[PDB]
RNA sequence: GUAAAGCGCACGCAGGCGGUUUGUUAAGUCAGAUGUGAAAUCCCCGGGCUCAACCUGGGAACUGCAUCUGAUACUGGCAAGCUUGAGUCUCGUAGAGGGGGGUAGAAUUCCAGGUGUAGCGGUGAAAUGCGUAGAGAUCUGGAGGAAUACCGGUGGCGAAGGCGGCCCCCUGGACGAAGACUGACGCUCAGGUGCGAAAGCGUGGGGAGCAAACAGGAUUAGAUACCCUGGUAGUCCACGCCGUAAACGAUGUCGACUUGGAGGUUGUGCCCUUGAGGCGUGGCUUCCGGAGCUAACGCGUUAAGUCGACCGCCUGGGGAGUAC
């Protein structure tokens, strides 16, 4: 947990009697994220991660928040890691049945620009379809691949995408978030307190996680 | 004002355990230990202990179990200003047994199937199931 | 309230022994001070309400101090009584 | 809480309940036993009428009352203490808390006079009304009554009602601080006692402004109203009476626990106090809100959450808080 050292704590009195039990100070007002118990589910809530990951476990990815976001895309595609950033959609997951609809689509539409077979009509009706995809893609990118509910989860903070975490264990999939001070941890079965974003904190148990997903793959 | 003690000591209990509170605490005595002491040796508690000298005070450590606490149901019964007292062969039957009933008798503060058992009445004091 | 003097004065008299306010027959006696002066105050002014409320409740305070030493030592009591004129 | 329902609020007798330790007792409490608890019913097992209803053998039951023998944890009696409950003291703390007496300035109206001239006032317009007997406006002097701009607020005090200028006098309560002291002296309380907004009633004062009544004027189909011009009671005062209010948080009192965030109020401990600055820690008080509670709205450590002691009240709507 050396590297710990890269995050620490975060928020400044917002906080939530949920959280303290995971709390190492609050310094110049501000708490302090308890990095030493934050090691023991460091690992061992990560290393539940590489189970299912190992059978290609279909480890959906979240986050839109604008560090994550753009972040979330290389971690998770690292491999059959699914992910999402561009802001959760309402039922994607539980509604799956038809959100998917609009999947089917993005890849039709998606080859139509592919090779020769976007080119035609008129500029309007032409160029209105190349909109699609341009929002279709930035939503369901990060999932047309994915053939159902994904093996399990991990998102970034919860209490941004609360959204998210309600479907998941709403439909029976384990939860795996990096809250910190202000967020409910109960929405979560394998709470890891950390910096809800620092350009470390996101980035480093990103592919950190990733690893026992995509390199813990045997 | 305090008017009952034993009943603090119960509620106290519930309301930690919903607290997801560790332990517990209040100015013990003779039947507030005895008590404790059931649901020690019965399983509804980590432990528990009398601090203090001149002031007794109760480490009463309340006990939890899976996604959940221990003690799912305590209430009073021979509350004061309405003391019941009832007969060997009219001793209630906590949660069909799966309970206890704390009684007092003359030998001391047993359990419901404790007393019965011996052949003997007591003055209940809470179905602590 | 009551005159310093007097106050701590009043008490020794009547006191277990010395510096021991908190003595029941003290109590009474200290008590019974604002009481029988406050009269005057109220003989006066008459619809000073809220102030009788003060009297009022120091004076049942009184009683209930009184009924006490009675029962804890009827020694004291009946004692006390007397130095003080009270009973009817 | 809003459905029926928290007494307007206090104080407190009876009554109910009673922190804590040991000893003692053994009344309640438990156990055992002996009486008595009629038989028949009821119940269970078993018989007899071809069965059933029915009749019957035995037992159980008879929840009970008493006596005797014990058991002593709990309630109770007693004796002895204890200190955390309550209270006493010292010291401070703030305050529209109360009774009494003063007192200042701002304005209103009225009176007198100077100046000045044809309006003023009022409305949606008007009109009544006041003006040449000189108003209004303006200035000077004076008379008097009631109320205290600003400060002033999510503020403060109080049992409730309620309480704002300043000054003094008499006076009650609340709070913190360190401690010193008494030693469960407590909580609640039917009846009872006392306090009770405004309006109202009595006697005698006072009376500027406002204003039920009443009187005009206008509005209108009408307008016993709203609006305008006047104006009596009253409002103010002293003592007495009356006891009601959406007397409302529409939420009885006392005690204990149950995550948080934001802010007001006043006390107290500490910090280069070098600062108002910062940290704590008491009483009070707003706002948001979690758990839980709720029919929902919502309440939420000031609960309507979780419990305990005591009290009040509710039992469909109308008739009716009416009659007697
Ligand atoms: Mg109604
Ligand atoms: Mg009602
Ligand atoms: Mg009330
Ligand atoms: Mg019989
Ligand atoms: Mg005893
Ligand atoms: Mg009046
Ligand atoms: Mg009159
Ligand atoms: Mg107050
Ligand atoms: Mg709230």
């Amino acid at each position: 947990m050396l590297k710990a050292g890269v995050h620490f704590g975060h928020q400044t009195r917002y906080w939530n009697p949920k959280m303290k039990p995971f709390i190492f100070g609050a310094r110049n007002k501000v708490h302090i994220i308890n990095l030493e118990k934050t090691v023991p589910m460091f690992n061992e809530a990560l290393a539940e991660l590489n189970k299912i990951a190992s059978r290609k476990g279909k480890i959906l990815f979240v986050g839109t928040k604008r560090a994550a976001s753009e972040a979330v895309k290389d971690a998770a595609l690292s491999c059959d890691q699914f992910f999402v950033n561009h802001r959760w959609l309402g039922g994607m997951l539980t509604n799956w049945k038809t959100v998917r609809q609009s999947i089917k689509r993005l890849k039709d539409l998606e080859t139509q620009s592919q090779d020769g077979t976007f080119d035609k009509l008129t500029k309007k009706e032409a160029l209105m379809r190349t909109r699609e995809l341009e929002k279709l893609e930035n939503s369901l990118g990060g999932i047309k691949d994915m053939g159902g509910l994904p093996d399990a989860l991990f998102v970034i903070d919860a209490d941004h995408e609360h959204i998210a975490i309600k479907e998941a264990n709403n439909l029976g999939i384990p939860v795996f978030a990096i809250v910190d001070t202000n967020s409910d941890p109960d929405g979560v079965d394998f709470v890891i307190p950390g910096n809800d974003d620092a350009i470390r904190a996101v980035t480093l148990y990103l592919g950190a996680v990733a690893a026992t997903v995509r390199e813990g793959r045997s | 004002s305090m008017q009952d003690p034993i009943a603090d000591m119960l509620t106290r209990i519930r309301n930690g355990q919903a607290a997801n509170k560790a332990a517990v605490t209040m100015p013990s005595s003779k039947l507030k230990v005895a008590i404790a002491n059931v649901l020690k040796e019965e399983g509804f508690i980590e432990d528990f202990k009398v601090e203090g000298d001149t002031k007794p005070e109760l480490e009463l450590t309340l006990k939890y179990f899976q996604g959940k606490a221990v003690v799912e149901s305590i209430q009073r019964v021979s509350r004061p200003g309405l003391r019941i007292y009832k007969r060997k062969d009219e001793l209630p039957k906590v949660m069909a047994g799966l309970g206890i009933a704390v009684v007092s008798t003359s030998k001391g503060v047993m359990t419901d199937r404790a007393a019965r058992q011996a052949g003997l009445g007591g003055e209940i004091i809470c179905y602590v199931a | 309230s009551l005159s310093t003097e007097a106050t701590a004065k009043i008490v020794s008299e009547f006191g277990r022994d010395a510096n021991d306010t908190g003595s029941t027959e003290v109590q009474v006696a200290l008590l019974t001070a604002q009481i029988n002066h406050l009269q005057g105050h109220f003989a006066e002014h008459k619809k000073d309400h809220h102030s009788r409320r003060g009297l009022l409740r120091m004076v049942s305070q009184r009683r209930k101090l009184l009924d006490y030493l009675k029962r804890k030592d009827v020694a004291r009591y009946t004692r006390l009584i007397e130095r003080l004129g009270l009973r009817r």
